[PDB]
């Protein structure tokens, strides 16, 4: 049977893994817009085009 | 149409003309002799490319600030 909660675990604990990193990451992507687009000022690529994609 | 006096610019007799002057030792000063002194813009133009940049961005920034 534990072989069972294993399994069940292991893949609610990537399901979670997966949502909850997107949505963290999306979520301070988001905040960071809405900084930069009422302060245009910083509404630049300001890390880089490719250097922050890269990373 | 027009009397031969019109055209060459006399009724009887061609009057000498005063040639003109021309300050020897320096070059002639004109209407048409300023690029001499004044060429096109070219020692700051990359710094106009700098402050065209962020004349827009501060621009951009400040007004969208008014309007929100
Ligand atoms: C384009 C229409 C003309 C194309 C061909 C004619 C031509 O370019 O002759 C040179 C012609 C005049 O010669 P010039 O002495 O080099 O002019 C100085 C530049 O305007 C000084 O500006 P700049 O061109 O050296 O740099 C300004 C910079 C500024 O970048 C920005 O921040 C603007 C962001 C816009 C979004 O913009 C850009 O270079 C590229 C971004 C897009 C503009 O320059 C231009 O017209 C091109 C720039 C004009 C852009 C706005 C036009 C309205
Ligand atoms: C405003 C001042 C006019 C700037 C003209 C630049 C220049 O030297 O003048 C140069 C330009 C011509 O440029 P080009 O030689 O490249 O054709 O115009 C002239 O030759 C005379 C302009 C007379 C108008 C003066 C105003
Ligand atoms: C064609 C149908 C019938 C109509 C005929 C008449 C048409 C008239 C309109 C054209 C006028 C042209 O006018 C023209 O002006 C210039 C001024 O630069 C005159 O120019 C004249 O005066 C200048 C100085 O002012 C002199 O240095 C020059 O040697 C002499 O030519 C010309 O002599 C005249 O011909
Ligand atoms: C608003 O427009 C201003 C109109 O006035 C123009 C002012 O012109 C005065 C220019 O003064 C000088 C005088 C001498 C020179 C020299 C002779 C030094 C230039 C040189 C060495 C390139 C020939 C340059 C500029």
């Amino acid at each position: 049977m534990n072989w069972l909660y294993q399994m069940i675990y292991y893949g609610v604990r990537m399901w979670l893994v997966f949502v909850l990193h997107s949505f963290s990451l999306g979520s301070f992507g988001e905040l960071i817009t809405v900084i930069t687009d009422n302060n245009l000022i910083f509404n630049v690529f300001y890390i880089g085009l490719l250097g922050l994609g890269f990373i | 149409p027009l009397p031969n006096a019109v055209v060459q610019g006399y009724t009887s007799v061609r009057g000498p003309k005063r040639p003109l002057d021309h300050f020897y030792g320096r070059t002639p000063l004109n209407i048409d002799t300023l690029w001499h002194w004044v060429k096109f813009p070219h020692r700051y133009d990359n710094l106009r490319f700098a402050v065209c940049f962020w004349a827009f961005l501060v621009s951009a920034h400040f007004a969208n600030k008014k309007q929100r």
